[PDB]
RNA sequence: AACAGUGGUAGGAGAGCGUUCUAAGGGCUGUGAAGCCAGACCGGAAGGACUGGUGGAGCGCUUAGAAGUGAGAAUGCCGGU
RNA sequence: UAUCCUUGGGAGUCAGACUGCGAGUGAUAAUCCGUAGUCGAAAGGGAAACAGCCCAGACCGCCAGCUAAGGUCCCAAAG
RNA sequence: GACCGAUAGUGAACCAGUACCGUGAGGGAAAGGUGAAAAGCACCCCGGAAGGGGAGUGAAAGAGAUCCUGAAACCGUGUGCCUACAAGUAGUCAGAGCCCGUUAACGGGUGAUGGCGUGCCUUUUGUAGAAUGAACCGGCGAGUUACGAUCUCGUGCAAGGUU
C-alpha cells in the first residue's frame, strides 16, 4: 500500500467529495481517464494527488503499475478562514472560506 | 468584588430593538471578567481559652508521656564545644532514634547551636514549653533543674 | 414428572434438571425434601385432592446467590420528586435426583 | 416459562355455508376461528389461525327491517363526496363484499390483523376452486 | 482556597450517556435529551414490571378456555368443578400443560365433570 | 417564512440522495491519444478515432 | 424475637457521598504518576474498584481542621460548531 | 382506644376549585350560607378519551391465589 | 501566605492603556508550553509551488514551527443485524430469526411482530397546550464576613466566674 495526502487545499469539502465518489475502488488508468473528463474544480487537484501516490508506489516500495487499485480515498475538513461581508442597513454577515485534506491510498489487487 | 473591578459604570449597550437580556454592567458577577460574589476577605483566626484550661492541658500532656515512660530525665547537660558530632554521639548513647525535644533550665548556647542542624531535634527553655511541641515530638529529654523549675512554675 | 409447590409458587420437575427457587435457608451441600406434591405424570397418573399422599421429592443444594441488579427509579413531573434505589433478589439453585412417588 | 409458537404450525382448511344464518352470529364465530382462539397453542404476536372458505354467501339473512334500513357509507375525501348504499343493493349486487366488511370490522387493527384477513375466501354460489387443499366441513358450534 | 471544579462533571455526565446507548438519533449523543429519556424509561419499567404479572394470567386463561372447550366444558364450569372436586390447587400456569401433554388435562377435566354432575 | 424547527441528520442525508454526478462517456484513444470523449477530439492531438485535427 | 408501620408539594428533623488546601504515620511511582479512552465488576443512593490502550512526572490511603463546595434552565456571559 | 396539656427553638400559609346534602337570589337563566367529600400535595382499576364522579391509598422483587366498582358475541379476560 | 495558577490572578504573565471605536471628554480587548541539546529533516522521487513518500537526527517524527496532554458538540471511510403496505414524545415489557464470545455471569449486538404510553423547568384553583424559557456542546455563575441580641449542645470552675 502507498499513501498520498494533500493538506489544506483551498477547496471546500462537500465539493471534493462529489468527484471522489466517482473514482473510489476503480483501476488506476480508468480513474485517471475519468478525472480527465469531468469539468470541475477538484479534478486537477485529485489527479495530482493520485499521480503522486502512483509515483511513491513505483519508486519507494518497488511496486508495479497497471495492477494497482484505489483501496482508500477520502476527504476531511480542515482549518476555516472567517471573513465579513457588509449588508444593507449597516449590518454584517459572516463568510466561511473552508479548506480540506485529501487522502488516497493505492494497493496491489 | 463587583465595585472594585476596573471599568463598568455604564450600560454595556442599550441592547434594545432586537430583544437581548437587560444587561446592567459589564462587570456583573455572571460576565466573563466580572466581580466575585462573597469569596475570601482578610481576617484573623485566633481566640483564647481560660487560664485554668491551659494549665490543665499542659499538665495532661506532660503526664501522658510519664504514663508510657517516654520522659528521660538526666542529671545535667553540658557540651564544652558546639559540635554536631558530639550531640549525635550523645543522642546515640541513649535510645533516641526519632524526633526528640530537649528542655534545659535557663538557656545554653552550646547545646542550642550543636543540636540545631539535626532534622528532628528541637531545643527550648523551661519557660517556652507548650502542648503542641511536646505532643509532636516522641521522646522528651529534660534537665533536672528544668524539672524543678517547671514544678515550681506550676 | 411431578408438580411441586415451593416459595408460594408451583413448578414442574423431572429428575436430572436444575431449577432456581426462593431461599431455602439451607447451606450449600445438603439435601432438601419437598413434601407438597400435587401431580404425578408418566405411565400411571396420580391426582391428590389437596396433595398426593406419601410423595416426597429429593434435591440437593449447590449454590445460593443473587440475581442481576435492577435499578428502580421513579419521579413525578413538575413537582420535583425523585427516588432511586437498587435491588438484587436472592435465589437458591437445586437439582432433582429422585421424584420418589 | 410457557411455550410460544414460531413457524412450526399447520393451518387447516374449513368450509362454512352461509345459507340461513344471520350476519353477525356467523361473522363473530368466523372471526374467532380466524384469529386462532380455538386451539390451545394460541399466541398473541403470531398468526395461528386457519383458512375459512364461505359458500352460498348470497343467501344471508337479517332480522327486522334492517334489510331496507341498514346503510353503508363511504367518503371519497373530496368535498361533498359521501356515497351510500342500502343493504338490499349490497346483498343483490356485491354479496361477498358485505360479508368481507362485516368480518373485517371484527378483527384487530395493525399489521397482524390485515395479514390475518388474507386467509378468508368468500364465494357467491355453492362452488369453490380450492380442491387440492382438501377442505373439511365445519359446522357453527355457537 | 479555590476549587476549580473540573474532572467531576464529565465523569457524572458520561455515565448517563452510557445507559442511553441504542437510542434513536440525537437521543444517544446529546446530554439533555439523553437525561430526559433515561428518566422517562425509569418509570416505564416500574409500570410494566407489574403489568407483566397480569398479562400472563390472561394468556393462561385463554389457553385453558380453548383446551376445555375442546372437551365440551367451558372455562368457568371447569374451574368451578376443579374448585369443588376437592381442590387440586393448580395455578393457571401449571394448568397450561394442555399444550404439552393433553392426556392428563383430559383426566382433570373428566374428574371435574364427574363431580360437577 | 423562517424554518419552524431544525432538520435532523437523517432528513438531510435522505434529501441529498439525488445530488450526485455522472460517469462520463468513455471511448477509444484516437491516434494513440489518451482515452478521448465521445464525438470529440483526442486529448493528445485533437484526433477523431485517429483523424487528427487542431 | 414478636408485633406495628414505610404516597407526598410548601416546610421541620436525622444520617451520609463526593472536590481543593493544611497538620502525623504509611507507602505507590521511569519495571511508567495525574489526565483521556473502552469494558459483560461491586454497594440501598450520592458513588467505588479491577484489567487493556494512550500519556510522560507527579499522586493517593486512615484520623482531624478550613472552605472561592457539587450546575439543565436566569430572552444568563465567553468560545467552538 | 392512645391521644392530650405547659414551656422553649424553627416555619410555611392569608380571602383555592369541583361534586353531593339543607335554606335565601339573577329570571332557584351564575350566585350566597351551613354541612360532607376529593383534587390542591394521590399513583392504580371503571366511566371510549376526561385535576374534582364510583372503587381504592404505590418500601422492593415473583411467569402464585381471592375479591371491590364494573362486566362475560368479536375487537378485549370472563355465561 | 491551610492566597490565584492563563474564562483565575492587576485591564495588561506575550512589545497593553497597545489594536480598535468616538469630532471630543471617554470606552477598551483577544493572545503562555517542540526538545535535555536545534541535533530545526543532508540526499532520492511526485509536484509550477504548497504539500507529501522514502533516507537521517532523536528515548519519542503519531514532539516538524498555533510544536506537552488533546474531552464534547460537528464532519467522514469500512463493516455485523434490520429496512420500500407503512400512522410514529421512538421508549418500556413479551418475543422468533441472525451474528458473536465476557471482570462466566440464570452472557453481548441487532430486531420482524403484540400490549402500554400526550418531553423538561417556571407559574397557577387548574397546563399536552394554542401560557414563559432553552439551536447544540464546553467553561464561568447565586445564602458569605464583621459587630450586637436570644436559644440548643460541649468543656473548665463554681457562690463565684473572668480579663
Amino acid at each position: 500500500q502507498a499513501k498520498a495526502v494533500a493538506r489544506t487545499v483551498r477547496i471546500a469539502p462537500r465539493k471534493a467529495r462529489l468527484v471522489m465518489d466517482l473514482i473510489r475502488g476503480k483501476q488506476v488508468g480508468e480513474a485517471v481517464s475519468i478525472l480527465n473528463l469531468t469539468p470541475r474544480a477538484a479534478s486537477p487537484i485529485i489527479e495530482k494527488v493520485l499521480k503522486s501516490a502512483i509515483a511513491n508506489a513505483e519508486h519507494n516500495y518497488e511496486m508495479d503499475a497497471n495492477n494497482l487499485v484505489i483501496s482508500q480515498a477520502f476527504v476531511d475538513e480542515g482549518p476555516t478562514l472567517k471573513r465579513f461581508r457588509p449588508r444593507a442597513m449597516g449590518r454584517a454577515s459572516q463568510i466561511n472560506k473552508r479548506t480540506s485534506h485529501i487522502t488516497i491510498v493505492v494497493s496491489e489487487k | 468584588n463587583r465595585s472594585e473591578v476596573r471599568g463598568g459604570g455604564r450600560k454595556p449597550w442599550r441592547q434594545k430593538g432586537t430583544g437581548r437580556a437587560r444587561q446592567g454592567s459589564i462587570r456583573s458577577p455572571q460576565w466573563r471578567g466580572g466581580g466575585v460574589v462573597f469569596g475570601p476577605t482578610p481576617r484573623s483566626y485566633s481566640y483564647k481559652l481560660p487560664k485554668k484550661v491551659r494549665r490543665l492541658a499542659i499538665k495532661s500532656v506532660l503526664s501522658s508521656k510519664v504514663i508510657d515512660n517516654n520522659i528521660i530525665v538526666l542529671e545535667d547537660l553540658t557540651l564544652d564545644t558546639a559540635k554536631t558530632k558530639e550531640m549525635a554521639a550523645i543522642l546515640k548513647g541513649l535510645s533516641v532514634e526519632k524526633k526528640a525535644l530537649i528542655v534545659t533550665a535557663d538557656a545554653n548556647e552550646a547545646v542550642a547551636l550543636s543540636a540545631r542542624n539535626i532534622p528532628g531535634v528541637t531545643v527550648v527553655e523551661a519557660n517556652g514549653i507548650n502542648v503542641l511541641d511536646v505532643v509532636n515530638h516522641e521522646k522528651l529529654l529534660i534537665t533536672k533543674a528544668a524539672v524543678e523549675k517547671v514544678e515550681e512554675v506550676l | 414428572y411431578a408438580i411441586i409447590k415451593t416459595g408460594g409458587k408451583q413448578i414442574k420437575v423431572e429428575e436430572g434438571q436444575t431449577v432456581y427457587i426462593e431461599k431455602l435457608a439451607a447451606e450449600a451441600g445438603e439435601t432438601v425434601t419437598f413434601e407438597d406434591v400435587l401431580f404425578v405424570g408418566g405411565d400411571n397418573v396420580k391426582v391428590g385432592n389437596p396433595t398426593v399422599e406419601g410423595a416426597t421429592v429429593t434435591a440437593k443444594v449447590e449454590k445460593q446467590g443473587r440475581a442481576k441488579k435492577i435499578t428502580v427509579f421513579r419521579y413525578k413531573p413538575k413537582k420535583n420528586v425523585h427516588k432511586k434505589q437498587g435491588h438484587r433478589q436472592p435465589y437458591t439453585k437445586v437439582t432433582i435426583e429422585k421424584i420418589n412417588a | 416459562t410457557p411455550m410460544a409458537n414460531a413457524s412450526t404450525i399447520e393451518r387447516k382448511w374449513l368450509v362454512v355455508d352461509a345459507a340461513g344464518k344471520t350476519l353477525g352470529r356467523l361473522s363473530s364465530e368466523v372471526a374467532a376461528i380466524l384469529r386462532g382462539k380455538h386451539k390451545p397453542t394460541y399466541t398473541p404476536h403470531v398468526d395461528t389461525g386457519d383458512h375459512v372458505i364461505i359458500i352460498n354467501a348470497e343467501k344471508i339473512e337479517l332480522t327486522g327491517k334492517k334489510l331496507t334500513d341498514k346503510i353503508y357509507y363511504r367518503h371519497t375525501q373530496h368535498p361533498g363526496g359521501l356515497k351510500s348504499r342500502t343493504a338490499l343493493e349490497m346483498r343483490t349486487n356485491y354479496p361477498e363484499k358485505m360479508l368481507e366488511l362485516a368480518i373485517k370490522g371484527m378483527l384487530p387493527k395493525g399489521s397482524l390483523g390485515r395479514q390475518m384477513f388474507k386467509k378468508l375466501n368468500v364465494y357467491r354460489g355453492s362452488e369453490h376452486p380450492h380442491e387440492a387443499q382438501k377442505p373439511e366441513v365445519y359446522e357453527l358450534r355457537g | 482556597p479555590r476549587v476549580k471544579g473540573g474532572t467531576v462533571t464529565r465523569k457524572r455526565r458520561k455515565k448517563v450517556l452510557k445507559l442511553a446507548k441504542g437510542y434513536f438519533g440525537s437521543k444517544h449523543t446529546l446530554y439533555k435529551v439523553a437525561n430526559q429519556q433515561v428518566m422517562k424509561s425509569g418509570n416505564y419499567a416500574f409500570r410494566d414490571r407489574r403489568q407483566k404479572k397480569r398479562d400472563f394470567r390472561k394468556l393462561w386463561i385463554t389457553r385453558i378456555n380453548a383446551a376445555a372447550r375442546m372437551n365440551g366444558l367451558s372455562y368457568s364450569r371447569l374451574m368451578h368443578g376443579l374448585k369443588l372436586s376437592g381442590i387440586e390447587v393448580n395455578r393457571k400456569m401449571l394448568a397450561d400443560l394442555a399444550v404439552n401433554d393433553l392426556t392428563a388435562f383430559n383426566q382433570l377435566a373428566d374428574a371435574a365433570k364427574a363431580q360437577l354432575n | 417564512a423562517v424554518p419552524f424547527r431544525r432538520t435532523s441528520k437523517m432528513k438531510k442525508r435522505l434529501r441529498r440522495t439525488h445530488f450526485k454526478l455522472n460517469v462520463p462517456g468513455m471511448t477509444e484513444c484516437p491516434s494513440c491519444g489518451e482515452m478521448k470523449l465521445s464525438h470529440r477530439v483526442c486529448k493528445a492531438c485533437g484526433s477523431y478515432n485517429g483523424k487528427d485535427i487542431n
